[PDB]
């Protein structure tokens, strides 16, 4: 009869970290026996694009949250069964938080979308499991194909070169690559410091996954390059130095950066970090 | 004075129109602090050593001269005679620059 | 290794429910060192124990299991590239975790129980046994329990109809295999025939799929004789067995004494237990 | 009038005390709303029916007689003639009680 997912703030846009809460509300026109009231709540992004003849897709889960709802009058819990007569509203309470990190941010635009919703399954007498799904809105606090680029400068001083500096700037053509393509890096490096410095680049991947009872992050250096030593008092440039792109189903999403940095012996690295999207064939 | 090479052609003509004379080439870039720093000095030198020929090459304008010469960073200085390299070093270093000049005239 | 320490931002702080514990692991070596990883475990464990007559009776319950591998800021590459450490500089690894709201289970940090918090950090180094550093932190019962509940349960001819249940047991703490013995009085001045019941229930709080879950299991149970309108009945030593059970942090236990009322919500007493082995 | 009662041997007594006379027993209890409500009505009926013997037993005081008599709930009333039950019902219903009393004298 009625079987409805009802949020406490029907109009809220939820932010990273907050907590999402409501009720599943069940009404009936004749007497029924209920095996379970369940919910699953998801958040997922699909980035999707053509690279010539071929489509490249990255999928990211931000929220995989499942659970069985208990009514106040079910004190013996959930391997126990309920009894639904007409005329009163049955309200199952539910809650969860949004994960910590960056969430996909509710979208339905050029290269795909991000949806969060809550699904409520019901289980009558001897029946298949009925459904209701309801969206909610989410918001994290640049076009996939535009060029991405950055520059950075650090003072690396010397008694005899007080104004010694190391700097780097780099540019790539788009932010989205398909596994297999190469990233062609354009970069200019200047070193007026007294050290010999070494420019390097690398794809680094952060895998977000569910170990227990947590969302952990595994980080992996996935592919890298090493330029020539740049000696004191000189500059050097990459003119399209190229860089190829190549646990379990507890694997939610992967985030990728191209790192283009310079190593200064006896001093901190200088790091540009350029985010990326990496889809499969 | 320093002569600005605009191409692989300009380069060749320079090299051969030179005589027995020493040619120095500052492979340069206009955004490079060190290359910018040493430019005036390269130039004062050119006025002083008027029996040596002084070229400049922009590695961004002529990457082809640049890679045919195997330039890897800037400033890099290369030294020629009768079409042929007799010297090379890199870095914005006035003193080293003047020494190689006097050492290879 | 010259020094390996866990240091909290307020080293003098004792912490509270829902609150955030943070700081760093700091490493210094004499000679250069290839380091394979720095990792943390943070735990909270209350442990409740007693001697029945003179017997070994104990329950253990967690409230924190937190583990993370930590990362130097200037070392962005990843856990499949080891780090080179050197004499002189002082290598600093940030960690941050934030306790669960709800109990931290001090409750019987008394004559009967105690509560352990700490953080271990681990230094993994090639062809070495991991070294470790452990650092603590901070955050009756054999008395009878008795409880009562009344609920209006009205009728056109009995607009002041009531149902109640009043219950008592010997203590809050039981060993597996015991009988819980029940003293209870039930009234029913409502127009319904009502049935009194009891069950021991188990709430497992468990680690699964990023979570954070609790499952309710029903263990032993009894059912009394139906109680007709305008009467009361009694339990006098009526008894429930405490059965052994077969990634869970803890199991919370309860004795539920309830009167089930046709056409209406139960009248439920929930009496917390502690159950050890 | 209603003889309060405290032992199984005190109980045996009345079973003798009354001759051929029917004897009604209220198995009552202190904390029981419905048995408290019916006590007064049980008392007056003892003033009316003095051809009949009334007795009270507190189920908590005589856990033992309550059991000898399978009493499950309060108020329960039991009727005997000669010594042997002939009547019995539970619940605080005055009418039923007089009705049963009469209907069994």
């Amino acid at each position: 009869k009625s079987f409805e997912v009802v949020f406490n703030d029907p109009e809220k846009v939820y932010g990273s970290g907050e907590k999402v809460a409501g009720r599943v509300i069940v009404e009936v026109c004749e007497v029924t026996r209920v095996k379970a009231v369940r919910i699953l709540a998801c958040g997922v992004a699909k980035v999707l694009w053509m690279q010539g003849s071929q489509q490249c897709k990255q999928t990211s889960e931000y929220l995989r949250y499942e659970d069985t709802l208990l009514l106040e009058d079910q004190p013996t819990g959930e391997n126990e069964m309920v009894i639904m007569r007409p005329g009163n509203k049955y309200e199952y309470k539910f809650g969860f938080e949004l994960p910590q990190g960056p969430l996909g941010t509710s979208f339905k635009g050029k290269y795909g979308c991000v949806d969060y919703w809550v699904k409520a399954f019901l289980d009558r007498p001897s029946q298949p499991t009925q459904e209701t799904k309801k969206n909610f809105e989410v918001v994290d606090l640049p076009d996939l194909m535009a060029p991405v680029s950055a520059k950075k400068e650090k003072k690396v001083s010397s008694m005899f070169i007080p104004d010694g500096r190391v700097s780097v700037s780099a540019r790539i053509d788009r932010k989205g690559f398909c596994e297999g393509d190469e990233i062609s890096i354009h970069a200019d490096f200047e070193n007026t410091s007294s050290r010999i410095v070494v420019p390097k680049a690398a794809i680094v991947a952060r895998h977000t996954y569910l170990a227990n009872g947590q969302t952990k992050v595994l980080t992996q250096k996935l592919s890298s390059v090493r330029g020539n030593h740049i000696i004191s008092g000189t500059c050097a440039s990459w003119r399209g130095k190229s860089l190829r792109v190549q646990l379990g189903s507890n694997i939610l999403r992967v985030e990728y950066s191209l790192l283009i940095y310079v190593s200064v012996p006896g001093s901190k690295k200088v790091i540009l970090d350029l985010p990326l999207v990496i889809g499969s064939r | 004075m320093v002569k600005q090479i605009e191409s692989k052609t300009a380069f060749q003509e320079a090299l051969d129109a030179a005589g027995d004379k020493l040619v120095v080439v500052d492979f340069s870039a206009t955004w490079c602090g060190p290359a910018k720093m040493i430019k005036p000095f390269f130039h004062s030198l050119s006025e002083k050593y008027s029996n040596v020929i002084f070229l400049e090459v922009d590695v961004d304008d002529c990457q082809d001269v640049a890679s045919e010469c195997e330039v890897k960073c800037m400033p890099t200085f290369q030294f020629f005679k009768k079409g042929q390299k007799v010297g090379e070093f890199s870095g914005a270093n006035k003193e080293k620059l003047e020494a190689t000049i006097n050492e290879l005239v």
